[PDB]
DNA sequence: GCCTATCGATGTATATATCTGACACGTGCCTGGAGACTAGGGAGTAATCCCCTTGGCGGTTAAAACGCGGGGGACAGCGCGTACGTGCGTTTAAGCGGTGCTAGAGCTGTCTACGACCAATTGAGCGGCCTCGGCACCGGGATTCTGAT
DNA sequence: ATCAGAATCCCGGTGCCGAGGCCGCTCAATTGGTCGTAGACAGCTCTAGCACCGCTTAAACGCACGTACGCGCTGTCCCCCGCGTTTTAACCGCCAAGGGGATTACTCCCTAGTCTCCAGGCACGTGTCAGATATATACATCGATAGGC
């Protein structure tokens, strides 16, 4: 009976609809808007978690930790574009040394 | 009498600290500095513990990024030692040094 | 005893679709919650402006769609658009 | 109950660790006082805004949310606190 | 005294003198040709040599005719000091000292672009009279030329045309008010449309229109002058399209294939349709890349256009009949293609085109006289005006026109100051194409206009 | 000999003196010859990013003319606010 | 014969153009470039003249600012001649990609 | 007096400002003091710029302000140049400036 | 015939206070009009967030004041806050 | 080897004059801001609870501070030859004034499908509680890099 | 040079406490219904955007020449790095006050809403003088000559 079920989504369409009302984004909200928006948020979540899971497996850890999120983001050009001005706590950096500095 | 030759252990430090995730500034000294700066804007403030951690995480990330751009500016001049003129260039090109 | 809602359970359900054996730590959940909230604000902000520029009172799926295409890079936008129209089609086909 | 001088608590080796994570191989001895200048300017601008939000709320306590909002306003952003 | 040609020229000079004796400007609208230059020279010697007024005269005419105006004056009135203000900025600057600071001229010959750029010098003179040739340029009240020329200090103005009014009443009041604005400014303020009830007086008070114009405009008709009576018979030829251009004509109405991208008929733009359709029926190699190899030479050029297929046959026929011809084109690249065909045929030709210099135009005209050059290649605009081309037997409009009077103006390159022989006019039409629509629309404009312009003095 | 005429590629219409003339306003005294092709690339990247957004506004409104407001909104979204053509 | 020495005329040009307010690129060539790039995004678009003009104002302003930062990089390297490596360094430090 | 601007002693239009806040979706309710405060601030900043532009035009010996004078006014003041740090002004030009290394000797 | 509206006349009346006997070109007037709209949206936008973070329904002058404190540079803010306070305390006395 | 003139060639700033279009200004109109009067719920307030921040103490260690030797990098000086600035004669196409067409932006009028609002009902998801194994950390092995010969 | 010796991985073992499941329940999402307005469609007007010719003239182009700048190489020397020793104070685990943030019940003033009214701001039409354009000055810089000193 839930609108999420009726749409086949995992994310909560009803909650999204309330937030669109309360946020003062516009006078009036159409019935299709929350369904479309929930689908996009679900997609982007799945996109990141897949890469983070691979990084954890490469590191032989069964639980994801913030380091793995940083490695997942900064190695993908399109995620790194989207998150270009975001810092992630306990992230660290990608390993990188300028070739000039290496020994002969 | 054994010694490593200059610049070798400096590379091992780079490989180490790029792999680790820890905070690198000592915590109590940093907290005193935060409280001292706030002392000018209002008297007898109190801080949530996580508020000081948030400030430290943001500040450390800022300086680490600045040293990367500083390193590029030094290499452009065909040097390998960073010097204050490199920082002043980096902050100018960024548009921070208004 | 005071109540505070979050996205946490939905993130965990999606995780178990892509990697059934994997778990996630508490700090990582906080980051994921922040990420979802941040993206929500960006899209809703653009949808609001688009309606205002066109003197339209209602936010509709058209505004969400073109807000998405303004904000996301490259192929990431193309997939996102495909997911949206598919979900709406199912929802309106059902009743 | 009054604080002074402790900008010199940002020690020399602590600054070197930051530069090593940044990939810097050699450091000229003038860099340390230049760095302490830059850090102090950064903190002042963030703390000014965090206090401003705190006063508007009529609170006496600065919170993690006040810091996060201040950073976001400056066009930086910090995931993993508040939010 | 100086020259004599035709008896009606005297009453023209008398009417002109009478209008200036009434102390107003006037319009002369006698038919295309008929020697309006001759009557103008006669007026100048009447002023300078019977009335004995020698105040400076200004003449404006198109670039293609300046040398003819020099020659006719230097032939027929050597007693008038006439000089030409033309050349580079540095040359025209020297002529300020040599002429304008020295005041030894009765007459200046000039052209519109020069008088627009160097206007401030021309403002400095109190002119006796201003003569404007081919005055249709002044039909538009936005034009800077009408503003500047109406501002000059002149005693009187004379406008010359082969046919007044090209479309509509606003052109009339524009031309008319720029001659006497104190009498007619209300017309260009727009009252004349209302007074003549938006031409819904065309037969209800035609006499009102005739009585308005006839005291102020003189116009005499070539059928009324008659005399030598060489005929000007026009024929229209309707022709289809070859398969290549048939594909593209349909594609332009729809969408282009990526085959047409390799042929580069796409990557060219579609934001206007009418132009592209006209090119397609005229010749598909007007599109870039459509000829399959850039080195191509051959009669396939004549097959790719139905027009060229007929024109090749018709030119071969006329050439075998010894008939010389004028070709008028709306488009530059069409003349280029036609000249490629003339080179391929080895035919004898000359060309006049907006890019051709003033000396080259004069040389080409003298070259098309004196010897049997088979064909003249002409732009409809730059080539349409003033010149004697009695050497041709025939005229071809390879492409149609939005205004019929442009074709009449071009056809009047024959017969000015007479012609020895009958002349045929041939019009080529793309059958079942937009070219028929343009032709029918254009004819509709003429069918309105004559009810006005057959009035006036001709009534 | 006359059937057809060559055309230069549109990006090369940003002429060498035009680039020098810009660099002089930037205060540049002396210029190496490689920079002209480098600059053409940078400019082309800039135009693509703005025009792509501008067209996106135009299409959402279902117009066919691109409008000066569309450019202003695109520039503002990318953080390069322009004063003088609208508000 | 007479000549100015190298760089004497360059300094005049700097002082002239910094004083001027003109646009510096020829309008008609720039317009063709804009109308071409648009074809990748939609097959057929009309333009308001003021829309093309706004694009030129933005574009020239962007390039001028880039040359200033480029010049600083060259001076920092103790050159006077700017070179492509200077443009690349500037864009990298500004985070442009 | 009728007009709320004249009760406040302002030149800028308090009523028009109040309308825009209501229509703009900034919040559910707008308190009666907010338009007056906002109008006063906009008027202040307007006066601040125009004074500097007026001086520049007078120094340049011209009686009408033109966009060049606005650019000169903004870029010479440290605070206005910070407030408008990312704005470009049409027909503005730049400040005259040459690095000392480039000057001849 | 389709009616617009703009700040132009109010800008013009302010000009005649700070400098009588001077005028302004229409191009410059357009820039001034654009500037006023920009600053309006910056202030109103931040005031909206301030109300939202504190769960208030109502925008008040206290939100406007704090928005000004955040947006303006360090001394330009002090004069602006004075002008705003002066206007309100006058108005409420009417 | 400066350094001081010298002429003189050139480019830029100045002054006086004429002409023009953009700017201030006045007008008639209308639509949107001011002046009442009303209802009800957002906000201010007093009272209470108890979580969290501040402050202090003692013990142990990790880290910072200090001195030293020496080798590698920053720096200045030099000689070379290339490439890019200045000036000329030739060629091109940008710019402007026309001409003509009609696509498509902008507005009005109608009307019906949609979303806001309401009351009654129900289970999704929240806070509190409990348990087990993924990970940290430790001692001690094997492996692999430096750099002196 | 092949070798010694530091310092990084790799492994098996111990154990702790955070991640994952479960339970009870309450408050917010769902269902079913009415109302009236936003905006979807049809029709119309006429602005202004696209295309071409004709023509002038300043800008762009191609070339020759010479200079001064970019560059590679060298020698000096001083200032940073790598290391051993001594000193400092950060950290951690524990205790204990009480300031302040968070929740509640209550009453009131302020705001949104409605109708009526009329004058502030707009679209328009007009006259004239601030600035643009000419051109005939005046006058500072840049060089070559080449003084001398």
């Amino acid at each position: 009976k839930t609108r999420s079920s009726r749409a086949g989504l995992q994310f909560p369409v009803g909650r999204v609809h309330r937030l669109l009302r309360k946020g003062n984004y516009a006078e009036r909200v159409g019935a299709g808007a929350p369904v479309y928006l929930a689908a996009v948020l679900e997609y982007l979540t799945a996109e990141i978690l897949e890469l983070a899971g691979n990084a954890a497996r490469d590191n032989k850890k069964t639980r994801i930790i913030p380091r793995h999120l940083q490695l997942a983001v900064r190695n993908d050009e399109e995620l790194n574009k989207l998150l270009g001005r975001v810092t992630i706590a306990q992230g660290g950096v990608l390993p990188n040394i300028q070739s000039v500095l290496l020994p002969k | 009498p054994h010694r490593y030759r200059p610049g070798t252990v400096a590379l091992r430090e780079i490989r180490r600290y790029q792999k680790s995730t820890e905070l690198l500034i000592r915590k109590l000294p940093f907290q005193r500095l935060v409280r001292e700066i706030a002392q000018d804007f209002k008297t007898d403030l109190r801080f949530q513990s996580s508020a000081v951690m948030a400030l430290q995480e943001a500040s450390e990330a800022y300086l680490v990024a600045l040293f990367e751009d500083t390193n590029l500016a030094a290499i452009h001049a065909k040097r390998v030692t960073i010097m204050p003129k490199d920082i002043q260039l980096a902050r100018r090109i960024r548009g921070e040094r208004a | 005893k005071t109540r505070k809602e979050s996205y946490a359970i939905y993130v965990y359900k999606v995780l178990k679709q892509v990697h059934p054996d994997t778990g996630i730590s508490s700090k990582a959940m906080s980051i994921m919650n922040s990420f979802v909230n941040d993206v929500f604000e960006r899209i809703a902000g653009e949808a609001s402006r688009l309606a205002h520029y066109n003197k339209r009172s209602t936010i509709t799926s058209r505004e969400i769609q073109t807000a998405v295409r303004l904000l996301l890079p490259g192929e990431l936008a193309k997939h996102a658009v495909s997911e949206g129209t598919k979900a709406v089609t199912k929802y309106t086909s059902a009743k | 109950k009054v604080l002074r001088d402790n900008i010199q608590g940002i020690t020399k080796p602590a600054i070197r660790r930051l530069a090593r994570r940044g990939g810097v191989k050699r450091i000229s001895g003038l860099i340390y006082e230049e760095t302490r200048g830059v850090l102090k300017v950064f903190l002042e601008n963030v703390i000014r805004d965090a206090v401003t939000y705190t006063e508007h709320a009529k609170r006496k306590t600065v919170t993690a949310m006040d810091v996060v909002y201040a950073l976001k306003r400056q066009g930086r952003t910090l995931y993993g606190f508040g939010g | 005294t100086g020259i004599h040609l035709r008896s009606y020229q005297l009453e023209g000079v008398n009417w002109l003198a009478q209008r200036f004796h009434c102390q107003n400007g006037c319009i002369l609208g006698d038919e295309m040709g008929l020697g309006k230059t001759c009557q103008t020279i006669a007026l100048f010697i009447y002023l300078a040599g019977r009335l004995n007024d020698e105040g400076p005269f200004l003449i404006l005419c198109p670039l293609s005719v300046l040398s003819n105006w020099k020659e006719e004056m230097q032939r027929f009135a050597p007693g008038l000091s006439c000089v030409t203000y033309a050349g580079d900025k540095e040359e025209r600057a020297c002529l300020q000292q040599d002429l304008k600071q020295e005041s030894r001229f009765h007459v200046l010959l000039t052209t519109y672009e020069i008088c627009l750029k160097d206007a401030s010098f021309l403002k400095s003179f109190p002119w006796s009279v201003l003569v404007v040739d081919e005055a249709h340029r002044l039909k538009n009240q936005s034009s800077l030329l009408h503003k500047t020329l109406s501002e000059f200090s002149v005693v009187f103005s004379l406008l010359l045309t082969g046919t007044p009014i090209q479309n509509s009443l606003q052109e009339l009041y524009s031309l008319l008010s720029f001659v006497e604005p104190d009498l007619f400014s209300k017309e260009e303020v727009g009252d004349f449309i209302q007074r003549y009830q938006d031409i819904e007086k065309e037969s209800e008070s035609a006499s009102e229109l005739h009585k308005l114009l006839q005291p102020f405009l003189l116009r005499r008709v070539k059928a009324e002058v008659a005399t030598e009576l060489p005929k000007k018979t026009e024929v229209v030829i309707y022709h289809g399209m070859s398969a290549l251009q048939k594909k593209y004509y349909k594609a332009i109405l729809m969408k282009d294939l990526d085959a047409f991208e390799n042929e580069t008929a796409k990557k060219v733009k579609l934001q206007n349709i009418l132009s592209q359709l006209r090119k397609c029926v005229d010749h598909p190699y007007l599109f870039d890349g459509v000829e399959p190899e850039p080195f191509e030479v051959g009669d396939h050029l004549t097959e790719a256009s139905g027009k060229l297929h007929l024109l090749d046959k018709l030119l071969a026929f006329l050439y075998s009949g010894g008939h010389r011809v004028l070709l008028f084109s709306q488009m530059t690249q069409m003349l280029d293609i036609l000249q490629d065909y003339m080179d391929y045929r080895g035919y004898s030709y000359e060309r006049v085109d907006g890019s051709v210099r003033g000396e080259e135009r004069h040389l080409a005209i003298k070259n098309f006289g004196q010897q049997p050059i088979f064909v003249f290649l002409l732009s409809t605009r730059a080539g349409g005006v003033g010149m004697n081309l009695t050497a041709a037997d025939t005229v071809i409009f390879v492409d149609s026109d939005f205004n019929p009077q442009n074709d009449l103006q071009a056809a009047a390159r024959a017969h000015r100051i007479g012609q020895n022989k009958s002349v045929k006019v041939i019009r080529l039409i793309g059958r079942d194409t937009v070219e028929e629509i343009v032709y029918r629309k254009a004819a509709s404009k003429l069918q309105l206009t004559n009810m006005i312009i057959e009035g006036g003095h001709f009534t």
